[PDB]
């Protein structure tokens, strides 16, 4: 917020 | 006239299962599956092989040549997010030590002015302001300029060190400066960084957090003011690529949080700042338990506030630790709820906040501190801050909470037409005072939109929320064109707050809704963990296309009317969703789009893999192989129609790798049926996020708005007609  | 670039193909055979010599995790399949892969070349982890960049800028050349009808329309909608955006500006201010702190944006200007004045003093007054960091002079002669925090150093605040990423891959340099000295130059750069500062107790040193070579957080370092950075001394290492190192400061800046978290599990230790800046002995909170995730607000030094989803507390629990006995968690703050779910904490001195959902809607609830002792009571209960409207958006503010003994905290507040209001609010009464109103011109009014809630049903009756808006001008009576929205992953729900980004569409006439599906947290966090996710992941998908066939089913739209966009886990959405129905859209917007899934996912040399074992599964794993394999849009591309399709993406994009969108654009081109037109907009100077520089972020938006509105035949705005 490690996201896509 | 233009044609699309033809791919080469390459042979190259892809491993799923047991690697000699790589992590594959705990169990992979033995003897492993090999998949054929031939676009595989297009990967270039150093983004400089000549035929990689020759063939991303044939791509970019077609891009331009096929947008070239639409330039007007792009200039026109351009024209619009600068209207729907202030030339001068200034964020919502708020207090820490002897000042007020905010940004400012300034007519012509691209990039954030970070700004104080006294506490005694109005923020803005110039003749009282202080500039700490011009962003502007930062980005000087550089294509791209990220400028992630900017800190000033305790107790004086005349240091300031700022992080600031120049290419996009989110990897960050240190920098200081002293304000009361604007031309000494100081030395000291820390490189490799995540971008996140905290210094320690005083201006001698901070902490950092650095990367490792798959670029996951793995370390957390002290760097002392005026030593080499080869000199700063590592405080933590987390060497299980499932998990990522964090470090944050209490709020009450005497104690350090350093961890571990990964999607199943998290581990937390405390750092104390009371004994010096030698002081370098974590203490444990709870050793790792998979399964086990928690998060630690100290409240002073005593007290561990955890949130945590121990024991089956799903929607989750809220305890209180002595700092003496920090894994003692059998002291319950507030238990778990099928109705309530908490997903954040900010603990103050005298009061705590909760951020969280409950009936499908974010809320705020508040606890105040016993006024005898000072210490948080079970039988006190959550308050919730009540609000009036049906749909709306409520977030809180930490990043504007600094000071421990504030007797507010900052909330911001919006809906799908009605622009964004931060307030302070007392947690004692929840009065309120509004701090910043958003100002939206161009003749922008809330009054002007309808916004409504709806139901879809999936295949297995659970009923979908959709949150919708639209012009009320617009005719109702039949179907009208539509822009449907949709994310789905990692627990993140959509949520109806504002954006100018759908204006150009219910200007135009077009309905935009939001598909709540399953991935998201909206409805609690089952929505997300059991809703979709490793084996159930494909509800995403499925409650997204019972969203638009119910758009069509109540006539609020048809197929041939009806866009559908997502962006990086909501570009697997429309991957998945373009192969399953495409039937169902005219257009679509797929940016920074995650959908190399088998070949991404089996390998952990590619930035994030190791840590999404736990969102989507590991297809090196029985387990998982043919159900990922089932959804993966790049490997269920097939010969049959697919809608109009724009792509966008960065060279740099450390989270979603350039190579996907490439290689899946190629292959729907090499296997689609249809003549609709399929679109690779590069950007070699960006990541995951396009420009940070605000004009070419809002002429980068307008592109994509001016390719649906053009394939949905509504360029003409309602007010213009
Ligand atoms: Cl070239
Ligand atoms: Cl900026
Ligand atoms: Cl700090
Ligand atoms: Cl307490
Ligand atoms: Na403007
Ligand atoms: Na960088």
């Amino acid at each position: 917020f490690r996201v896509r | 006239s233009a044609q699309p670039p033809i791919a080469a193909k390459k042979p190259h055979r892809v491993t799923l299962g047991y690697v000699e010599g790589e992590d594959r995790g705990p169990n992979p399949m033995n003897p492993p599956r090999y998949r054929e892969d031939p676009y595989f070349w297009m990967r270039d982890d150093d983004r400089k092989d000549p035929a990689v960049i020759e063939h991303l800028n044939k791509e970019k050349v077609y891009f331009q040549a096929r947008s070239a009808d639409i330039a007007q329309l792009r200039d026109d909608i351009y024209a619009e997010h600068i209207s729907h955006i202030n030339e001068d500006d200034m964020s919502a201010p708020y207090v820490y030590g002897k000042y007020r702190y905010y940004t400012r944006e300034v007519k012509g200007k691209p990039y954030k002015i970070y700004c104080r004045v006294f506490t005694d003093k109005e923020p803005g007054d110039v003749a009282a302001e202080e500039v700490i960091i011009d962003v502007n002079q930062v980005a000087e002669g550089k294509a791209f300029c990220d400028v992630m925090e900017v800190k000033p150093a305790p107790p004086e605040h005349d240091l300031v060190a700022f992080s600031v990423d120049m290419s996009g891959n989110e990897v960050y340099t240190i920098e200081f400066k002293r304000i009361s000295d604007p031309s000494q130059t100081i030395a000291d750069k820390v490189s490799g960084t995540n971008g996140e500062i905290v210094w320690g107790p005083d201006h001698t040193s901070l902490f950092y957090v650095t990367k490792d070579e798959t670029l996951r957080e793995n370390k957390v370092w002290r760097h002392v003011m005026g030593k080499l950075q080869s000199e700063d001394v590592c405080l933590y290492e987390e060497h299980n690529p499932l998990f990522s190192a964090f470090m944050y400061k209490a709020a009450d800046t005497n104690t350090l949080c350093i961890g571990s978290q990964s999607p199943e599990t998290a581990e937390v230790h405390l750092l104390d700042l009371r004994k010096g800046n030698a002081h370098n002995t974590l203490e444990i909170v709870r050793p790792r338990e998979k399964g086990v995730r928690y998060d630690v607000q100290m409240h002073g030094t005593s007290h561990l506030v955890i949130l945590t989803n121990e024991g089956g507390a799903v929607n989750h629990k809220l305890l209180i630790a002595p700092r003496g006995q920090p894994s003692d968690w059998s002291h319950v703050l507030v238990d778990h709820s099928e109705d309530v779910f908490m997903e954040s904490i900010a603990v103050r001195s005298n009061y705590l906040v909760v951020a969280g959902r409950r009936a499908g809607l974010t809320r705020i609830w508040t606890m105040m501190a016993d006024s005898q002792d000072g210490v948080f009571k079970a039988g006190t209960g959550l308050r919730e801050v009540v609000m009036e409207e049906p749909i709306f958006t409520v977030h809180l503010v930490e990043s504007q909470m600094l000071e421990y003994e504030e007797p507010t905290f900052r909330m911001e507040y919006s809906s799908l037409a009605t622009p964004n209001t931060w307030f302070d609010v007392s947690p004692q009464d929840h009065s309120r005072t509004a701090v910043k109103v958003r100002e939206v011109g161009g003749g922008f009014d809330a009054a002007n939109y309808k916004v409504e809630r709806r139901f879809a049903t999936a295949p297995d009756q659970t009923k979908i929320p959709l949150s919708v808006v639209y012009h009320k001008d617009l005719d109702m009576s039949q179907p009208q064109p539509c822009m449907l929205y949709g994310y789905g992953s990692y627990g993140l729900s959509m949520d109806p707050q504002f954006s100018i980004q759908h204006l150009p569409y219910c200007d135009r006439g077009m309905i935009f809704a939001i598909a709540h599906i399953r991935g998201g947290s909206e409805l609690g966090r089952a929505w997300y963990e059991i809703g979709a996710k490793y084996l159930t992941k494909r509800n995403t998908f499925s409650d997204f296309i019972a969203a638009a066939e119910f758009l069509v089913n109540a006539k609020l739209t048809t197929p041939s009317q009806l866009a559908c966009e997502g962006r990086s886990a909501g570009g697997l959405l429309m991957g998945a969703v373009l192969n399953m129905r495409p039937d169902l859209f005219k257009v679509a917007l797929a940016g920074v789009p995650f959908v190399d899934v088998m070949t991404t996912m089996c390998d952990p040399s590619i930035p994030l893999t190791t840590g999404e074992w736990e969102e989507w599964g590991n297809p090196n794993e029985y387990k998982y192989y043919d159900y990922m394999l089932s959804y993966s849009p790049m490997d269920n591309v097939r010969a049959q129609e697919y809608p109009n399709i724009m792509v966008q993406c960065g060279l740099h994009d450390p989270r979603v790798a350039y190579w996907e969108p490439a290689k899946w654009v190629s292959k729907l081109r090499e296997c689609k049926t249809d003549n609709n037109e399929i679109l690779l907009n590069i950007d070699m100077e960006s990541g995951h996020f396009s420009a940070k520089d605000r004009y070419k972020f809002w002429k980068e938006s307008a592109i994509q708005q001016a390719f649906v509105c053009k394939h949905l035949k509504s360029t003409v705005r309602l007010l213009v007609r």
